[PDB]
RNA sequence: ACCAUAGUAGGCCUAAAAGCAGCCAUCAAUUGAGAAAGCGUUAAAGCUCAACAAAUUCACCAACAUAAUCCCAAAAACUAAU
């Protein structure tokens, strides 16, 4: 019985606007604004696959944030045998 | 604070299709109608056939000697295939089927007659050969917690060993026989034959080095 | 040396901390570039339990023995002075060392039976009812294996079992 | 052997080789120890989740931000600075307040509103603090009004 | 280099000797100096 | 008790100790882990 | 002070802590406040004033606690460890109450 | 007594699961929600998943914050999609420009959660996307109405294949 | 020892699947913390373990019941041993 309220189908207006950013009654859909308004940070995330191991640099806390993660994940599957 | 040391990182290993253990006979298909006498030369002294690795890390190394029957075929891949990830681990026979058989006479009766009827079939093995040989992209840590289990429940005695313990336990028997500091040693006894000592001992023993007693593989000896 | 006072005044306690002088280790060892204490001083692989002496600076004033990192004694020789302490309480030796409580001296109890070089410890052993013959025979053990590295003048092992 | 190696002294010790973590966090110290006016260290109080995110809150009204190093390479790091001073407070657990253009009126009152968050010292501009000299740092007038009343009374 | 000692409120007794030297080196000049002082003071503060 | 021959820790909180010569499994929280080497 | 919680820190009215950071006997006392000052130990009263007095030249690292009985325990922390500190509050807890 | 995480479309709580059973347990009445959160939100449209806090307290009563809408419902208006992808990675749900998640930011950075810590907006944007890449929604840097269109009907396509595809997956289960 | 907070009931799935039937992905806030290692719940909640800081003796593994007329030399850890 409860379901998502029915959504826009046409490309242009989607392509445009978005509709699900609008969540007042009384409100209204906010117009795009030129991409060259738009800062220049939005534009340099890394939109494809998570960098790996070896994109990152020693001298860097990216790599230091990703092998991190690693140690964890390297604990977990030896943690498997618990027989606790 | 502390050290974060790298990880293992397993990314050139491929799974080969039907990850898990594949089954095995209880009898093979032809039988053999030909009772053959119960060679026991096939357990005694060391093993030549399947001591090393071919493509998995980890194994089961069989100290003693003993037979396989198709009991222990069982008990090897019920435990190995519920406590493995398929994704992840492959597993590979080292040893063939049942074949040889095994002749049982029949209840309470005298001796003579002739050999009975061919009760069951049975694997020969040695020491010092592989029983169960896994590779995968995982840590020896894990896959030696559920590999014991299997290697206990075996008649003869045997470890979980990967392809670096192996090496250790071999680098190791050799030095502690380079750096003996004991002048007489079963070799030098026996091969030159002093005190008349090969009254005593076997043919066999000159090979053995007297590190193998009937089936049983005493590694500490020297 | 550092010791602690609880007082109660009226209600309020007061606890603090006084420190009593130490006395300090002997200026010449022979072995000066030694790194445990017991191989500093050449006492390696010749003491015994009867060596009072040097039993006595490894343990506390009621019986204990110190921790390992503040006499920084090897794990080798710290077991093995571990092993000369027990066997020295239960010898009869270190009479001042036991905890003092007036009302347990005043029941005595069957006079103490003198003994040495007791392994185990008297109230955790049981008698041996079927000894065995020579083929297979109960050997009762005397001392610890922790001390068969000593030095042997007369040349024969130590018989730690019978 | 003759004599057993624990016995004998230590071999050479072996050169130890610092991480790109280790030297990650030695620049970062350095950074936080030069571009920074305020330097106000504190004591890690174990606080509630919720409430050590409001305090975070708080003080990023007023820009005040916050870090934590363990002593591992800070207590190296200081010893070999102009700062060796504040070695006797980064002894046990410790918590650094970092801020620009120092302002410890509206710093204090937030220490004060909780009564169980010591504050132990520190350096502002190159000189060395206690919690009544940060005190009576709060209840000094700014720069302008100081030196305004410089020239009155000159 | 080291810095100071951070002297307590206890015994709060030893001002910093800079001020001191300049206190000397401010008396040990004459008033039209002093105008001169305060007029640059008063132009740059 | 359960006398066993090898002692294996059920949970957590189970504490090896040894008393009377031999080692004894005693666990606070479930009583039913307290086993006893032979 | 996982201890301290599981002991019922109710009955304590009041405690405060003296001690000088700058000082070099001091550790203990620092420790001491950081276990007493825990969010377990402090969720066990909510009336509870835990004060934490910094001196520079007091050279008097100390401890004052207020019981609900009406007891006065005060130790001087200078030489004690920390263990030792929280043990004799711990025990003090469940003879006054 | 507790806190509740309860999602409840905006002015639609009825008296049931799974707000019944979950907010009846702590001896709240439902009537009450009734009224207070239905009343709470009157410009929001109902359907729309709204996370709210509940702070049950000890003599029964009750206090309730509303916080910004779910990550999901979001991007799958964005994309305009009805649902997330079964299979995340294997096929992309919906096809988005750079502008629905940064647009999305400013509405999630005032939520309490973002709010308080006082985040950067680049902080949200990557969540939106890390978000995106679990619930099969691709980011894209810059299409057009015709790049989207095609998408829509090879989505349809294998949609309708999968649609039909499970009908005859029940017909198998059911008669076997 | 100490210590636990973000998107977020991730998508799908199911009567309900909130780290914790299964499928799929495994990104991401914070100096710090795994779309989860274990327990638990009908589902949640909750406890614990990895990561913060604090801090630094060492810690792979080695446990196995009993017979019948009455146990069975006595006893002993150092005076010099090819
Ligand atoms: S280190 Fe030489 S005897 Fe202890
Ligand atoms: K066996
Ligand atoms: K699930
Ligand atoms: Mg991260
Ligand atoms: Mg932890
Ligand atoms: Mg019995
Ligand atoms: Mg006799
Ligand atoms: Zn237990």
């Amino acid at each position: 019985a409860l379901k998502d309220p029915e959504v826009c189908t046409d490309p242009f207006r989607l392509t445009t606007h978005a509709m699900g950013v609008n969540i007042y009654k009384e409100g209204q859909d906010v117009v795009l604004k030129p991409d060259s308004e738009y800062p220049e940070w939005l534009f340099e995330m890394n939109v494809g696959p998570p960098k790996k191991l070896e994109e990152l640099d020693p001298e860097t806390r990216e790599y230091w944030r990703l092998l991190r993660k690693h140690n964890i994940w390297r604990h977990n599957r030896l943690s498997k045998n618990r027989k606790f | 604070f502390k050290t974060l040391l790298p990880v293992p990182t397993f990314e050139d290993v491929a799974i080969p299709e039907k990850p898990k253990l594949r089954f095995v006979e209880r009898v093979p298909l032809v039988p053999k109608v030909r009772r053959e006498r119960k060679n026991l030369s096939d357990i005694r002294g060391p093993s030549t056939e399947a001591t090393e690795f071919t493509e998995g890390r980890f194994a089961i190394l069989a100290l003693g000697g003993g037979y396989l029957h198709w009991g222990h075929f069982e008990m090897m891949r019920l435990t190995i295939n519920r406590s493995m990830d398929p994704k992840n681990m492959f597993a590979l026979w080292r040893v063939p089927a049942p074949f040889k058989p095994i002749t049982r006479k029949g209840m309470g009766q005298r001796m003579g007659g002739g050999k009975g009827a061919i009760d069951h079939y049975v694997t020969p093995v040695k020491a010092g050969r592989l029983i169960v040989e896994m590779g995968g992209r995982c840590e020896f840590k894990e896959v030696q917690g559920f590999l014991d289990l299997v290697a206990h429940k075996l008649p003869f005695p045997a470890k979980a060993v990967s392809r670096e313990t192996l090496e250790k336990m071999r680098k190791d028997q050799e030095e502690r026989e380079r750096n003996n500091q004991n002048p007489w040693t079963f070799e030098r006894i026996a091969t030159a034959n002093m005190l008349g000592i090969r009254k005593v001992l076997s043919p066999y023993d000159l090979t053995h080095k007297g590190r193998y007693w009937g089936k049983f593989y005493t590694p500490e000896r020297v | 040396f550092r010791e602690v006072v609880e007082i109660l005044d009226g209600k309020t306690t007061i606890i603090e901390g006084r420190i009593t002088e130490t006395p300090q280790e002997s200026p010449n060892p022979p072995n000066p570039t030694g790194q445990c204490p017991i191989c500093r001083w050449n006492l390696k692989h010749k003491y015994n339990y009867e060596d009072v002496l040097l039993l006595s600076q490894f343990i506390r004033p009621h019986g204990g023995m110190l921790p390992r990192r503040i006499t920084g004694l090897c794990q080798e020789e710290h077991l093995k002075i571990e092993e000369c302490v027990k066997m020295a309480h239960r010898a009869g030796l270190l009479p001042n060392h036991r905890p003092k409580l007036p009302e347990g001296f005043v029941p005595k109890s069957k006079p103490r039976l003198n003994r040495y070089l007791t392994r185990w410890s008297p109230r955790s052993v049981k008698p041996i009812y079927n000894k065995g013959h020579r083929w297979n025979k109960v050997r009762m053990p005397v001392g610890s294996p922790l001390l068969k590295d000593n030095v042997s003048y007369s040349g024969r092992p130590l018989l730690l079992y019978h | 052997p003759t004599i057993n190696p624990r016995c004998l002294p230590p071999p050479p010790t072996p050169p130890q080789e610092e991480t790109g973590l280790v030297r990650l966090l030695r620049r970062e110290i350095a950074a936080v120890f030069r571009d920074n006016r305020m330097i106000a260290v504190c004591q890690h109080v174990a606080l509630s989740a919720e409430d050590k995110l409001l305090l975070r809150h708080q003080l990023r009204k007023h820009k005040i931000l916050m870090k934590i190093f363990p002593n591992q390479v800070l207590k190296p790091f200081l010893e070999e600075s102009k700062y060796q001073n504040l070695l006797p407070l980064f002894v046990g657990h410790n918590l650094l307040l970092v801020s620009e253009e120092p302002k410890v009126k509206e710093m204090v009152r937030i220490l004060k509103g909780i009564p169980f968050l010591p504050l132990l010292g520190g350096c502002i501009d190159d000189t060395i603090l206690s919690r009544q000299g940060f005190i009576n740092y709060s209840k000094l007038p700014s720069l302008a009004l100081v030196q305004g009343e410089l020239v009155g009374g000159l | 280099e080291a810095l100071a000692g951070a002297p307590l409120d206890n015994a709060p007794k030893e001002y910093p000797p800079k001020i001191q030297q300049l206190v000397q080196d401010i008396a040990s000049l004459t008033l039209l100096e002093i105008s001169d002082l305060n007029e640059l003071l008063k132009k740059t503060l | 008790f359960k006398t066993k021959g090898v002692l294996k820790k059920r949970c957590r909180d189970c504490y090896l100790v040894k008393r009377r010569g031999r080692w004894f499994i005693y666990c606070k929280t479930n009583p039913k882990h307290k086993q006893r080497q032979m | 002070a996982a201890a301290l919680a599981r002991l019922g820190l109710r009955a304590v009215k009041q405690v405060r802590v003296q001690f000088c950071p700058f000082e070099k006997n001091v550790e203990s006392t620092r420790t001491f406040l950081q276990a007493v000052s825990s969010e377990k130990v402090r969720c066990t009263n909510l009336n509870c004033s835990v004060i934490a007095d910094v001196r520079h030249d007091g050279s008097e690292p100390c401890v004052d606690v207020l019981f609900g009985d009406g007891h006065r325990l005060i130790m001087r922390g200078a030489h004690l460890t920390a263990q030792e500190m929280l043990t004799a509050f711990a025990s003090h807890i469940q003879a006054r109450g | 007594s507790g806190m509740i995480r309860a999602i409840v479309r905006a002015g639609q709580a009825r008296p049931g699961p799974p707000l019944g059973p979950i907010l009846g347990q702590r001896g709240v009445s439902i009537n009450q929600f009734c009224k207070e959160f239905n009343e709470k939100t009157k410009d929001i449209k109902e359907g729309i998943p709204l996370p709210t806090k509940i702070f049950v307290k000890p003599d029964r009563t009750f206090e309730i914050k509303i916080g910004q809408p779910t990550v999901s419902y979001f991007l799958k208006a964005a994309a305009g999609i009805e649902k997330g992808a079964r299979h995340t990675g294997k096929e992309v749900a919906g096809l988005v420009t750079l502008k629905h998640v940064y647009e999305i930011a400013r509405v999630k950075a005032q939520d309490d959660a973002f709010a308080l810590q006082d985040v950067p907006l680049s902080s949200v944007v990557r969540s939106i996307i890390g978000s995106a890449r679990s619930l099969g929604i691709r980011v894209v840097k810059d299409l057009s109405s015709e790049e989207l269109a095609a998408f829509q009907k090879e989505r349809a396509l294998f949609l309708a294949a999968q649609r039909e595809a499970d009908l005859a997956a029940q017909a198998e289960a059911a008669k076997k």
